RNA sequence: UAUUAUAUUUAUUCAUAUAAUUAAUAGGAUAAUAUUUGUAGUUUUUGAUACCAUGAUAAGGAUUAUAAAUUGAAAGUGUUAAUAUCAUAAUCAAAAUUUAUUAUUUAUAUUAAAUAUGUAUGUGUAGAUAAAAUAAGAAAUUA
C-alpha cells in the first residue's frame, strides 16, 4: 500500500474486484429487498388469512426490518460502474463504448481484436451482420428472440 | 522450458538475393500495394475471368480469421461442383425435377 | 382543411424538381385531375405535365445522347429552349392546382392555412390562431376568437 | 419563515439580459422576409402557400 | 507484451499458430491419455 | 408409431463448435461411432427378443398385473389365463422385433460412395442442423476524449459465432449400456467442440385417487380473495392434503357402523385390519385407503 | 358497457353446468396464480407488433406488455420477475476478474507446486532487475521505504550495515 | 463441460450453475393415453373429463398433448416429484367431471 | 477533463458533448431539482404514490455518534420545523442548513428546497478567462 | 468510385500476393465478398 | 488529452454568501408557490372562453339551432358547473351521447393555449398578457 | 463431482505422483524438449 | 443442507416467505415500527396538502382549499405580497397520527 | 531517512513456541523476504485499517454516523457533528438491535448461502476471515464495528487473496462449512443429536407422527437445524406404515442415513 | 377476460373519443419488463450462454 | 477528341462527472479410520502515484468504371512493454454549466411508478456556416 511494491501496473484494476464483491452482495440481498418490497407497498389485502389492522401492522413491521438492514444492497444494476479487467478502462453500458459479451470496454475490445486475442469474425461495418434476427428487426429484436428462448418455450407450471 | 516448445524445428530459408519478378519498388511518387499481386492483376479480367478463387461449391471455403481472405478447410484439396450433386444431374441439384423453391410447394 | 398552421413557401421550380416523389407522385396528380373533372373543366394543363413526367421517368436512368463540339451552340441552345418550355407547361399547371384549390375551398367553407388568399373572401392572407399574435405580413392585431370568413348555418 | 423586509443577497446578482434578436443565435432582427406573401397580384398569393 | 500476459487457451494467435493446432486442419483428438489407470492415488483427504 | 416415427427413448447430442466446419465433421465422426455401438446394442437386445419370441413362462407376477382390476370391460372380475397374457406379451414383442431390424437395417445403408447422414432414412443415428448463435459487437475504434463525432465515424463490427449441428438417436427400447456410451463421447470429442444431452424417456408415472382423490366441490365455495397475492404463501398448503389412515374406534360402535361411519365396505374395513377379529372402545384401527 | 359482472350459480339453472369461473378459481388453486382484483376489463390489448403476422417482428408471443405506467417499484412487477441469482450476473461476478489465471488456482499454490517457490508478478521483477542495475552505477538517488518502520529505526543488536563508497 | 471449465477451481461453480440452468424437467402425456378403463372399469378420462382437462391447463395443452414443465426447484429430482404432483393434481380435479 | 473539480478530473474524458441512452448519464447532476410547480407540487420530483412510507433516510437506522449532514433524499417533516435542531445538507461550496424554519417546506425532500446551481457566482473560483466567458453569456458584469 | 479509389484500392476482384491481415487493414473484408448479391437459379 | 489544470480555491466567506443565498432564494419560493397555487385554484374555479373551434362543424350552425339547441336546452347546466374547462367540456359533451361518436373525430376544438383564455378574451394577444411571476404552467391566469 | 476438480486436489495428486518418482504422463509437470525432424524428399532438396 | 431449493421467481419460494415473516414479526416490536410516516400523515401538516391535478379534476377545486389566512395579499393586484410566518403559533392535537403511542 | 507506513507491529504466535523454534531456519518468499501482514498490526492500526476501505456505510466515511471526530472539514470550511440523540429530535430511532442483521438458516438458500446481512461479506469457512487465528461468526453479536474482524473486507491490506479465494469457492461453501463447524460426532462416539434448543421440536414432531399427521410432521421435520434423535425418526417411519406410503417411509429413511451420520440405521 | 363475478366492470370503448378523452396515462420514465430487465437493454443484450435463439427444450 | 453530367436539394439557438489504505495457500455424506475439529515463526525496503518516467490500432472523398464486383485510406486520435526517486486522491447511487467539435418535441386533445428539466411568441427574418449523386427518381463549361 502507499505504493510500495505494487504488483500490477495499474492500482485501479482492484476496483474491479470489489465490483464482483458488490454483485455477490446482491445476489445475497435481492431475494430479501424485493420481498419486503412487495409487502410493503402492498395496498389490496395480503391473503384471506392476513387483513385489515393486521396487514398494515405487519406491513409496517417488515419496513421497519427492512430499513434496519445496514449494508443490505439496494443499489440498481445500471448504475454500477463497469471497468475492464484488462486496463481497468470504464465505459457506460448500453453504449457504443462498452462491449457486452467479453464485458471490455472499447479501447480494450479495440486492442485485443486486431492483435489477434479475441476470436471474433470481421463483418462489414455498415449492416446489421450476418446473423437473421438482428437483419430483420435490429437490436430490439434480437433481445426479444432472446426472451423467447429463455423464457416462453415454456409452459410453466 | 514450457518455452522449449517456440524453438525453431526446421532452418528457416535465408533471404539470398533480390527482389521478385516486377516487385513494388518505389520511385520519386508511386501508390504501392504491398498486397496486390503487380503481374496477376494487370492481366485483364476478359482472359482471366472475375474469379479470386477457383470455382468450387463455397462449402469448401472458409472466412479466415485475421486474413482478409478465405481459405480451404481442407488444406489445398478441391472437389468440382459434380461431386456435390447426384450423378449427372442437371443444373447440378439434389433432383432434376425442380429447382429449391418449386422442390418446396411442390411438397407443400 | 386540417391543416391550418403558418407554413412555408417554396418557389416554383423547386417544386416541380421533386419530380415522381411529389408533384408527379401518381396518387397527388390522380386526385387534382378528380377537383378538376368534377368542377366540370378539361384538365389540359395536368395532362400535359403528366405526359412529360411520364416519360421523364421512364427514361430517368438512361445516359444523355452523345454531344459533338460546335461554335454554333445551336444544340446546347435547342436543349434548353425545349427545357425552359417544359419548366413553363408545368409552371401553368402548378398555378392551376394552387388556384382551384383555393376557390374550391372557398366554395365548401373552408378555412386555409395560415396567411392565405381566397380571391372572394380573404384578400389579404386568412389567419386564425397562429403562435404569433398579430397577422405577420399586415402587422396588424388578431382578433379572439379566430375569424370567420363564412356565415353560420351549416 | 414571515417573509422578510429586505433580501440581502437575492436580488444583489446581476441581472440576465433580455435577449435584442430572434431565431438563430438569438442575433435575427424582425423585418420583411422572403418568406412574406404578396396579397396585390392575382388570385393566387405568391410565392403561395402550402395547400 | 505487456505485463499481462497472454492466456493460452483464448487466444487465436496462440491457438491457431505453427506451434499448435491450426483451425484448418482436421481437429481430432491427438493421442489418449490414460493418468488415472496407469498410477493411481489412494484417497486420503486434507479432512478427516 | 411404425418405422422411423417411433421409439422407446430418443437421445439429443447438441455439439458446438466455434467454426462451422468443425461442427459438420464432428457430426461425422460422432455419427458413425453411434451407428457401430448402436447396431451392437440393438443386436443384442434382437437376439434377446428372438428367443422370448421362441418360448418362455410368465411370471406369477405379471399374471396377477393383468388381473388387478375390480370389474374388466365386460363388467366383472376377468381371469385372464397364463396363456391371454403370454399372447400379450408375445404381440409386443413382436412388434419390438420390427421396430430393432428397423434401426439394424438403417444401420447398414450408409456405405462410403453413398452415405448421407442428414436424411433419417437413409441413416441412423441422422443429423439435424440448427441455427448458429451469432452476436454482433459494436464499438468504438477511436480513443479520443475530445469529440463525439469522430468517436461514431469510426465503429467496428466484429461477431462472435458459435455453430451447432444436432444428432438424433431414436430407440426402441433403454439401454443404460447405450446411454453410458453416449455419456462418454464428451471425453473424445474434437478440439474445442463441446455438447449437451438432451434425453427423452418413457416413463409410468401413478395416478393415486388415495392421495388425490376426486370429491365434490366443497359446501362453501373458495372466493378470489383466497388468491391474493401471498395467498400462494399464506391461505393454502402444498398438494396432496393429509387426509388420516388412521381412526380411533367409538364406545357403541361396532364393525358396520364404524365401517358406515369411514365409508366402506365392511370387508374393506376387516381386510386392512386383518390382525385383529373384534373391536373394542378405544382401540386404533386402519382405515382402508379406498374409504370416501 | 359499465356493467356489474354476473356469475350464475348452477344450482339455479334449469340444467346443472360447470360455470367457467369456477373453473377459473379451480385453475387458480392448481397453479397458483395471483388474481388482480383491479385489473381493469377495458384493458385488454395484444401487442400488435410481435403477435400480428403482418409485422416483421412477430415472435407469436406477447413480448410486452402495453401499459404506459409499469414500473419496476411495483408489487405486482415483483410478483412475476427473474432473481439475478445463477443468471449471467452471477457468471460475471465469478469469471471476470484481474488476472484470470486467479479464478482457477490460487497462484501460491499454483507456483509452489510447478516451480519450487511463489513468484513475483512480471511487473513486481521489472522494478526488482531495474532497482538492481541501477543500483549498480549510481547510489542514493533513492529512499529507504518499507511497510514498518521499526525494523530500520530500532535493528538487532549485531546488524552493523557495510560501509559504502 | 469438457474445454476450459473441465478441470480447476472454477469446474465446481460452473457445473453447478450449468445444472441449475438447466433444472427444468418437461412432463408429457397425451390425452389418448388417459382415456383407458380404470381399474373400477370406469373409463379414466372420458370426453366430459377431456373437456374439463383442457379449460384447466390452458396453454399447458397442445396438439392434444398435456405438457407441463417443472422449473420450481433448482434439481432435476425435485422437479420430476414437483411436477408428477401436479400433474396427478389436475386429474384429479378434471376427473370432477 | 479540462479542470479538476475533483480527483476524477484526472481519470475522466468528457468525450466532447456525447449522447447516452435515455435516463441514464454516468453522473446524477439534479439540477431541475428544485424547479417550481403550483400544480405538480406533490407529484414532482417527490413519491409516486402518497401511500408510500418515508425513505430509509429519514430514520436513525443503527447506533449513532452522529451525523454531519442528513440526505438529500430525507424528507422535510413537521418536527424538522418544530424541534429545533440542526438540519444540514450536503450542498456545494459545503453545506446548506435549513435555519429559518416554515410548514411550507413539509412534505418535500430536501433535494427541492436546495437550489443546486445559485444565481450567485464567485468571482474567485474562476479563472480570467472563464470569467471572461461568463461576462460574454451576459451573467457577470463587465 | 472515382472520387474514391485512393480508398478503394483493396476492393475489387484482387489477385493478392500478400493477403491484407487485421492489423494493417481496418475495415477491409476480402476479395471473394458480395455486398449486394443478385438473385440467381 | 492534456493534463487537467487544478481547480482554484473557493472563496473566502463564499460559505456564508452560498448559504444566505440559498436560505432566502427558498423563503421568496414560499411565497412564490403560495402565490402561483393561489393562482392555478382561481383560475380552476374561473370561466374560460368556449373550448370548440367554430369555424368546422358542428359548431359552426347558427346559435339557434344543432349543437347549440342541445347545448341551451339540456346541457347548459353542466357546462356552467365546470366553466368551460376544455377538459371537463370535451367528456360533457362525449357523454350527451346525442352527438356521439362525432366529438373526436369531426368536431374541432381550439388550441390548448388559446382555449385557457379566461371568458371575455376578445385580442390574442392576451395570452401573453398573463403573469409570469407565477409557476402554474400556463394554468394561471 | 462438484468438488473434485478444485486445484488443490489435482495438485495433491501430482505430489503423490512426485513422491513416487512418475511425473512423465502429468500434463503440467512434465516438459517435452526433442523436436522430430521433417522427411527430405528425393523430389527437391530445394524445397524448403 | 441437503434440501430442494427453490430458485428463480418469488412465487416458488412460499415456504422461505412464511419464516421470513414470521421471523420478521418475532425481532421486531411494535414500539419502534410505530414510528414509520407514510407520505401523506406527514404532509397532512403542509398548510395546502390536498388539491387537484389539472389531468382530471381540475374544475372541481374549490376557493376554499387556499390557505388564505396564511399570507398577505395586495388589494390592488390581488396578488400574495408576502407570507406569515407559520411554525410558532402552530397548535395540532396530532403531531404523530392520533394511533402513535411512543 | 526512514518512511514507514506503520510504526509498531507485533507476532503472531506467542513465547512458548517462539522461543525455540528459531533455531531451525524458515525460508521465506525468496523475492520479498519480510512478510508484514494485517494479522501483524497492532489493535489500534487494525481498527483504523477496518474502518475504512468500506465505502459510504463503512464507520471510517465520516457521514457514516459511526465517526468518532467531532468536526469534519468540507472546502477550509469546519462543520461541527450533530450528536445523534439532537438528531433523533426530528429523525426518529427505529432500531431493532443486533438480531436484525441475522435472518434464519431457513432461509440460507434464499440468500445465496448467507445468514447475516452485514456490510461485509462473511464466510463459514475458517480461513478468509482468519486474522490469526481461525475465523468463526457469532450470529448473537454481529455489529457494525465487526470487533473480530471476519468479515471480507474489500480494501483492506491483504485483502486480495482472499477476495480472489472467496471468488473460487465451490457450489456449497458457505452451506458446507456452516454444517460442518457445528453439527459433528462427539468425542465418545455419542451422536450430536441431544440439544437443548431444538429438543422441544423433535419432541413436537414425533407426537404429530403418532397422531398420524405425516404431512405436518414433515413440515416441521424442515425446519430442524441440528440432527434429529433416532426417536423422529422411527415416529415418522412408524405413520408411513397404516397408509403404505413406501416413497415417503424410504426417502425419510435414506435422508436419515448417510447424510446425517446413519441415524436413521436402527 | 374472465373478470371477478359482482365487481362493477367497464367493456372495451368502441368509440375513438371514449379512448382520447380518459384519463389514460403517456409512457414517460424509462420501461421495464420483469423477464428482459435482466439482459439490460436492447443493446446490451446480456447472455449467459451462447446457445442457439432456436435451441428447443427438450 | 473518342471510354458521357457539380449548380440541384435540404439544413445551422447544442449544455451536463464524485465522500483515499491494490501483498498467501488451505480439499467435508453414500471413500478401509490423520481433531491436519480450530494448518497462528511481526519488523530491510523504494516507480505508473495527485508526479518526470520511449514504442502500439483514430479521424481525415479527388481519376485502376461495370462485370459474375464494396463509396472509407498507414504515417496515428487519453488509458499498452526497459529513463523512476514530492505526496493513499477512483464511481457501490441521488452530486457544482465555459466546454471548438452538438441534427430537439413549433398550436384540435399535453406530468401514473426509479426523480427526470420554468423557458427564448415575435415578418422561416444578420454575418457566417452544414450535408448528399450508394432503392431510388438531379444531366452537360477536365488535367
Ligand atoms: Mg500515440
Ligand atoms: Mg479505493
Amino acid at each position: 500500500m502507499r505504493h510500495i511494491g505494487q504488483d500490477v501496473p495499474k492500482r485501479h484494476t482492484h476496483f474491479v474486484l470489489e465490483s464482483r464483491l458488490m454483485y455477490e452482495k446482491s445476489f445475497r440481498d435481492c431475494w430479501l429487498h424485493s420481498v419486503c418490497r412487495a409487502i410493503s407497498q402492498l395496498d389490496e389485502p395480503l391473503s384471506k388469512t392476513v387483513v385489515g389492522t393486521h396487514q398494515k401492522m405487519l406491513q409496517r413491521k417488515v419496513t421497519c426490518f427492512q430499513y434496519n438492514q445496514y449494508g443490505l444492497f439496494k443499489t440498481p444494476y445500471y448504475r454500477l460502474a463497469n471497468v475492464d479487467r484488462y486496463h481497468a478502462v470504464q465505459g457506460v453500458a448500453g453504449t457504443r463504448e462498452w462491449v457486452p459479451y467479453v464485458n471490455v470496454s472499447y479501447w480494450t475490445m479495440n486492442k485485443m481484436v486486431r492483435g489477434g486475442n479475441l476470436l471474433v469474425h470481421r463483418v462489414h461495418y455498415t449492416g446489421w451482420g450476418t446473423d437473421s434476427h438482428l437483419k430483420k428487426g435490429g437490436w430490439e429484436h434480437r433481445w426479444n428472440k432472446v426472451l423467447q428462448r429463455n423464457v416462453l418455450q415454456y409452459s410453466r407450471i | 522450458y514450457y518455452w522449449s516448445r517456440y524453438r525453431m524445428p526446421t532452418q528457416m530459408p535465408k533471404f539470398d538475393g533480390p527482389a521478385p519478378v516486377a516487385a513494388p519498388q518505389s520511385m520519386n511518387s508511386t501508390k504501392t500495394n504491398e498486397f496486390i499481386d503487380p503481374i496477376d492483376d494487370k492481366f485483364p479480367m476478359s482472359i482471366r475471368g472475375p474469379l479470386v478463387r477457383p470455382d468450387v461449391p463455397e462449402d469448401q471455403y472458409v472466412d479466415s480469421w485475421y486474413i482478409c481472405t478465405s481459405m480451404t478447410h481442407h488444406m489445398g484439396d478441391y472437389r468440382p461442383w459434380s461431386a456435390s450433386a447426384p450423378p449427372n444431374a442437371f443444373r447440378f441439384r439434389p433432383f432434376n425435377e425442380f429447382d429449391a423453391k418449386g422442390r418446396e410447394y411442390v411438397q407443400y | 382543411n386540417t391543416f391550418l398552421t403558418s407554413s412555408v413557401a417554396t418557389p416554383p421550380i423547386s417544386v416541380i424538381r421533386t419530380g415522381p416523389k411529389w408533384w408527379a407522385d401518381p396518387e397527388r396528380m390522380v386526385r387534382q385531375k378528380l377537383m378538376y373533372f368534377t368542377l366540370g373543366v378539361d384538365q389540359l394543363p395536368l395532362r400535359r405535365t403528366a405526359v412529360i413526367q411520364r416519360d421523364l421517368q421512364r427514361f430517368h436512368m438512361c445516359k444523355p445522347p452523345p454531344r459533338v463540339g460546335d461554335s454554333t451552340g445551336y444544340k446546347r441552345s435547342r436543349a434548353a429552349q425545349l427545357n425552359t418550355w417544359y419548366r413553363r407547361i408545368q409552371y401553368q399547371e402548378y398555378h392551376m392546382q394552387h388556384l382551384f384549390t383555393r376557390h374550391v375551398w372557398g366554395l365548401l367553407r373552408v378555412y386555409p392555412g395560415n396567411t392565405t388568399k381566397i380571391q372572394g373572401k380573404a384578400d389579404d392572407g386568412y389567419v386564425g390562431y397562429d403562435s404569433v399574435p398579430f397577422h405577420r405580413y399586415n402587422r396588424a392585431p388578431l382578433p379572439f376568437p379566430a375569424r370567420e370568413l363564412y356565415e353560420r348555418r351549416k | 419563515t414571515a417573509t422578510p423586509e429586505r433580501f440581502s443577497v437575492l436580488g444583489t446578482t446581476h441581472p440576465k439580459p433580455k435577449r435584442t434578436g430572434f431565431g438563430r443565435n438569438n442575433k435575427m432582427r424582425s423585418k420583411p422576409s422572403d418568406n412574406v406573401a404578396w396579397y396585390d397580384k392575382g388570385p393566387v398569393e405568391w410565392l403561395p402557400r402550402p395547400v | 507484451v505487456g505485463y499481462t500476459p497472454v492466456n493460452p487457451d483464448t487466444s487465436p494467435m496462440v491457438a491457431y499458430s505453427q506451434y499448435h493446432w491450426h483451425y484448418n486442419l482436421p481437429q481430432g483428438m491427438e493421442r489418449p491419455h490414460s493418468v488415472n489407470r496407469t498410477f493411481a492415488a489412494p484417497f486420503q483427504s486434507n479432512h478427516s | 408409431e411404425d418405422g422411423i416415427r417411433g421409439s422407446e427413448v430418443t437421445y439429443k447430442i447438441v455439439l458446438e463448435g466455434f467454426w462451422d466446419h468443425h461442427v459438420m465433421k464432428l457430426a461425422e465422426d460422432v455419427c458413425m461411432f453411434l451407428k457401430d455401438v448402436g447396431r451392437q446394442i440393438v443386436e443384442e437386445k434382437l437376439v434377446a427378443v428372438r428367443r422370448l419370441l421362441q418360448g418362455g413362462a410368465v411370471d406369477p407376477e405379471l399374471l396377477a398385473a393383468f388381473n388387478c382390476a375390480r370389474a374388466g370391460p365386460f363388467g366383472g372380475l376377468d381371469e385372464y389365463d397364463k396363456e391371454e397374457v403370454a399372447n400379450f406379451l408375445r404381440s409386443d414383442l413382436r412388434r419390438l422385433e420390427e421396430q430393432c431390424l428397423s434401426v439394424i437395417n438403417r444401420c447398414n445403408v450408409p456405405v462410403p460412395g453413398a452415405t448421407n447422414i442428414y436424411d433419417p432414412h437413409t441413416s441412423w443415428p441422422h443429423v439435424e442442423k440448427l441455427e448458429p448463435w451469432v452476436r454482433m459487437a459494436e464499438f468504438w475504434t477511436s480513443s479520443s476524449d475530445t469529440s463525439f463525432t469522430e468517436l461514431e465515424m469510426s465503429t467496428a463490427h466484429y461477431e462472435f459465432r458459435k455453430f451447432f449441428r444436432v444428432i438424433i438417436c431414436k430407440l426402441p427400447f433403454q439401454s443404460t449400456e447405450f446411454e453410458k456410451r453416449m455419456y462418454d463421447i464428451r471425453h473424445w470429442l474434437h478440439r474445442q467442440t463441446s455438447c449437451e444431452f438432451h434425453t427423452i424417456y418413457r416413463r409410468n408415472v401413478i395416478h393415486d385417487s388415495a392421495v388425490f382423490p376426486t370429491e365434490h366441490d366443497p359446501a362453501t365455495p373458495t372466493t378470489h380473495e383466497h388468491h391474493r397475492m401471498f395467498s400462494f404463501a399464506l391461505d393454502w398448503q402444498s398438494a396432496p392434503v393429509n387426509r388420516l389412515s388412521t381412526d380411533t374406534v367409538h364406545e357403541g360402535e361396532s364393525w358396520d357402523a364404524v365401517a358406515q361411519r369411514l365409508g366402506c365396505s365392511v370387508g374393506e374395513l376387516k381386510d386392512a385390519n386383518a390382525e385383529r377379529e373384534t373391536i373394542e372402545a378405544g382401540v386404533v384401527i386402519n382405515v382402508p385407503v379406498t374409504a370416501t | 358497457g359499465v356493467h356489474r359482472v354476473g356469475y350464475t350459480h348452477p344450482s339455479t339453472l334449469p340444467v346443472p353446468c360447470a360455470q367457467r369461473w369456477d373453473l377459473r378459481l379451480a385453475r387458480a388453486r392448481i397453479f397458483q396464480e395471483y388474481i388482480e382484483e383491479k385489473a381493469p376489463g377495458a384493458w385488454q390489448l395484444e401487442d400488435e407488433r410481435s403477435m400480428s403476422p403482418e409485422f416483421k417482428t412477430f415472435t407469436g408471443y406477447p413480448m410486452r406488455d402495453m401499459r404506459p405506467g409499469y414500473g419496476q417499484n411495483l408489487p405486482d412487477y415483483i410478483m412475476k420477475k427473474r432473481l439475478p441469482n445463477n443468471t449471467h450476473y452471477e457468471l460475471f461476478a465469478r469469471r471476470d476478474i484481474p488476472n484470470e489465471d486467479n479464478a482457477m488456482y490460487g497462484k501460491y499454490l499454483y507456483d509452489m507446486t510447478v516451480h519450487g517457490t511463489s513468484l513475483p508478478s512480471t511487473y513486481r521483477m521489472h522494478k526488482d532487475i531495474n532497482k538492481a542495475q541501477r543500483n549498480d552505477r549510481k547510489l542514493s538517488g533513492n529512499r529507504f521505504k518499507v511497510l514498518c518502520s521499526s525494523g530500520a529505526k530500532n535493528p538487532p543488536s549485531g546488524w552493523e550495515p557495510i560501509p559504502d563508497a | 463441460d469438457n474445454l476450459q471449465y473441465k478441470r480447476y477451481d472454477w469446474q465446481g461453480w460452473y457445473q453447478r450453475m450449468l445444472d441449475v440452468h438447466n433444472r427444468n424437467v418437461s412432463l408429457r402425456c397425451r390425452i389418448c393415453d388417459l382415456q383407458r378403463l380404470d381399474g373400477n372399469g370406469v373409463q379414466f378420462v372420458d370426453m366430459q373429463t377431456e373437456r374439463r382437462l383442457r379449460i384447466l391447463a390452458q396453454h399447458r395443452v397442445g396438439m392434444g398433448v398435456l405438457k407441463l414443465d417443472a422449473d420450481k426447484y433448482e434439481d432435476q429430482a425435485d422437479n420430476v416429484t414437483f411436477g408428477t404432483t401436479k400433474l396427478s393434481e389436475l386429474l384429479a380435479d378434471a376427473r370432477k367431471a | 477533463l479540462k479542470i479538476a473539480k475533483s480527483a476524477f478530473g484526472f481519470y475522466l474524458a468528457r468525450r466532447g458533448q456525447r449522447k447516452y441512452p435515455f435516463l441514464r448519464r454516468p453522473h446524477i447532476k439534479n439540477t431541475h431539482s428544485m424547479n417550481p410547480s403550483a400544480p405538480y407540487f406533490w407529484s414532482f420530483m417527490t413519491a409516486k404514490s402518497q401511500m408510500a412510507f418515508l425513505p430509509e433516510e429519514n430514520y436513525i437506522t443503527g447506533d449513532w455518534t452522529g451525523k454531519f449532514f442528513v440526505s438529500k433524499r430525507q424528507v422535510y417533516t413537521l418536527q424538522h420545523a418544530t424541534s429545533g435542531a440542526k438540519v444540514r445538507v450536503k450542498s456545494f461550496p459545503s453545506i446548506f442548513e435549513f435555519n429559518s424554519p416554515s410548514r411550507w417546506n413539509i412534505g418535500k425532500e430536501m433535494n427541492t428546497l436546495t437550489k443546486p446551481r445559485m444565481d450567485l457566482i464567485d468571482e474567485q473560483m474562476l479563472t480570467k478567462k472563464q470569467r471572461l466567458d461568463y461576462v460574454r453569456a451576459g451573467l457577470l458584469p463587465k | 468510385g472515382h472520387v474514391m479509389t485512393p480508398h478503394t484500392t483493396l476492393h475489387g476482384r484482387r489477385i493478392f500476393w500478400i493477403p491484407p491481415t487485421w492489423n494493417r487493414a481496418g475495415r477491409f473484408l476480402g476479395p471473394h465478398v458480395t455486398l449486394y448479391p443478385g438473385m440467381t437459379p | 488529452w492534456a493534463k487537467p489544470k487544478k481547480r482554484p480555491k473557493v472563496g473566502q466567506g463564499f460559505h456564508e454568501k452560498a448559504q444566505k443565498w440559498r436560505e432566502e432564494y427558498l423563503l421568496d419560493r414560499h411565497r412564490a408557490l403560495a402565490d402561483s397555487l393561489r393562482a392555478y385554484v382561481e383560475f380552476s374555479t374561473s370561466k374560460r372562453v368556449e373550448p370548440w373551434d367554430a369555424r368546422f362543424k358542428p359548431f359552426d350552425r347558427i346559435e339557434k339551432d344543432g349543437v347549440y339547441v342541445l347545448m341551451r336546452y339540456m346541457m347548459e347546466e353542466k357546462l356552467q358547473l365546470c366553466n368551460y374547462h376544455h377538459r371537463p367540456v370535451k367528456r360533457l359533451f362525449c357523454n350527451i351521447g346525442l352527438m356521439g361518436p362525432q366529438i373526436t373525430t369531426k368536431a374541432r376544438w381550439k388550441p390548448y393555449r388559446f382555449a385557457t383564455n379566461p371568458a371575455g378574451t376578445s385580442k390574442a394577444e392576451r395570452m401573453y398578457q398573463r403573469d409570469k411571476t407565477v409557476y402554474t404552467h400556463g394554468h394561471n391566469d | 463431482f462438484y468438488e473434485w476438480g478444485r486445484a488443490v486436489k489435482q495438485f495433491d495428486f501430482i505430489e503423490f505422483r512426485r513422491r513416487n518418482g512418475w511425473l512423465y504422463d502429468l500434463h503440467l509437470m512434465k516438459c517435452t524438449t526433442k523436436q522430430v525432424g521433417p522427411l527430405r524428399d528425393f523430389n527437391d532438396p530445394d524445397a524448403v | 443442507r441437503y434440501k430442494a431449493s427453490p430458485h428463480g421467481y418469488i412465487r416458488h419460494f412460499e415456504n422461505e416467505v412464511r419464516d421470513l415473516l414470521q421471523y420478521v414479526d418475532g425481532v421486531t416490536p411494535w414500539k419502534q415500527a410505530q414510528k414509520i410516516r407514510t407520505y401523506w400523515e406527514v404532509r397532512s401538516h403542509h398548510p395546502m396538502p390536498q388539491f387537484n391535478r389539472p389531468e382530471v379534476a381540475m374544475h372541481r377545486n374549490t376557493v376554499g382549499l387556499l390557505p388564505a389566512h396564511m399570507w398577505e395579499t395586495d388589494k390592488k393586484t390581488g396578488k400574495v405580497k408576502s407570507v406569515k410566518d407559520s411554525v410558532r403559533d402552530y397548535q395540532t392535537k396530532t403531531p404523530y397520527p392520533k394511533w402513535v403511542q411512543l | 531517512s526512514v518512511s514507514g507506513v506503520f510504526s509498531k507491529g507485533r507476532g503472531i504466535g506467542h513465547e512458548a513456541t517462539t522461543s525455540i523454534l528459531r533455531y531451525i531456519p524458515r525460508a521465506r518468499v525468496p523475492w520479498q523476504p519480510s512478510r508484514f501482514g494485517r494479522e501483524n498490526l497492532t489493535a489500534a492500526d487494525m481498527a483504523r485499517l477496518w474502518s475504512r476501505g468500506r465505502y459510504r456505510d463503512g464507520p471510517g466515511n465520516y457521514n457514516s454516523g459511526y465517526c468518532t471526530e467531532r468536526t469534519h472539514v468540507l472546502e477550509e470550511n469546519t462543520v461541527s457533528i450533530i450528536p445523534r440523540r439532537e438528531l433523533e429530535k426530528y429523525m426518529p430511532d427505529i432500531t431493532i438491535g443486533p438480531k436484525a442483521l441475522v435472518t434464519p438458516v431457513s432461509l440460507m438458500n434464499a440468500r445465496n448461502g448467507h445468514r447475516v446481512t452485514h456490510d461485509l461479506l462473511h464466510s463459514y469457512d475458517p480461513h478468509i476471515g482468519r486474522l490469526g487465528k481461525p475465523a468463526v461468526v457469532d450470529h448473537d453479536n454481529i455489529t457494525v464495528e465487526d470487533p473480530n474482524r471476519v468479515g471480507l473486507n474489500a480494501a483492506t491490506l491483504d485483502c486480495r487473496g482472499r477476495i480472489y479465494r472467496w471468488l473460487r469457492r465451490g457450489p456449497f461453501f458457505q452451506v458446507d462449512n456452516y454444517f460442518r463447524r457445528s453439527v459433528k460426532l462427539n468425542r465418545d462416539g455419542t451422536l450430536p443429536t441431544d440439544f437443548v434448543h431444538e429438543a422441544p421440536l423433535m419432541r413436537k414432531i414425533i407426537r404429530l407422527a403418532h397422531r398420524g399427521h405425516l404431512k405436518a410432521a414433515c413440515e416441521e421435520y424442515r425446519r430442524v437445524t441440528t440432527v434429529p434423535p433416532v426417536e423422529v425418526y422411527r415416529a415418522l417411519t412408524a405413520c408411513c406404515v397404516p397408509g403404505a406410503k413406501l416413497a415417503d417411509a424410504v426417502s425419510i429413511f435414506e435422508d436419515g442415513d448417510s447424510k446425517l451420520f446413519y441415524v436413521s440405521r436402527d | 377476460m374472465q373478470q371477478i363475478p359482482g365487481k362493477v366492470d367497464q367493456t372495451p370503448f368502441e368509440e375513438d373519443q371514449t379512448w382520447l378523452l380518459h384519463s389514460i396515462p403517456v409512457q414517460q420514465l424509462e420501461m421495464h419488463h420483469h423477464e428482459k430487465d435482466l439482459q439490460d437493454l436492447p443493446f446490451i443484450n446480456h447472455e449467459q450462454f451462447p446457445r442457439s435463439l432456436e435451441w428447443n427444450a427438450p
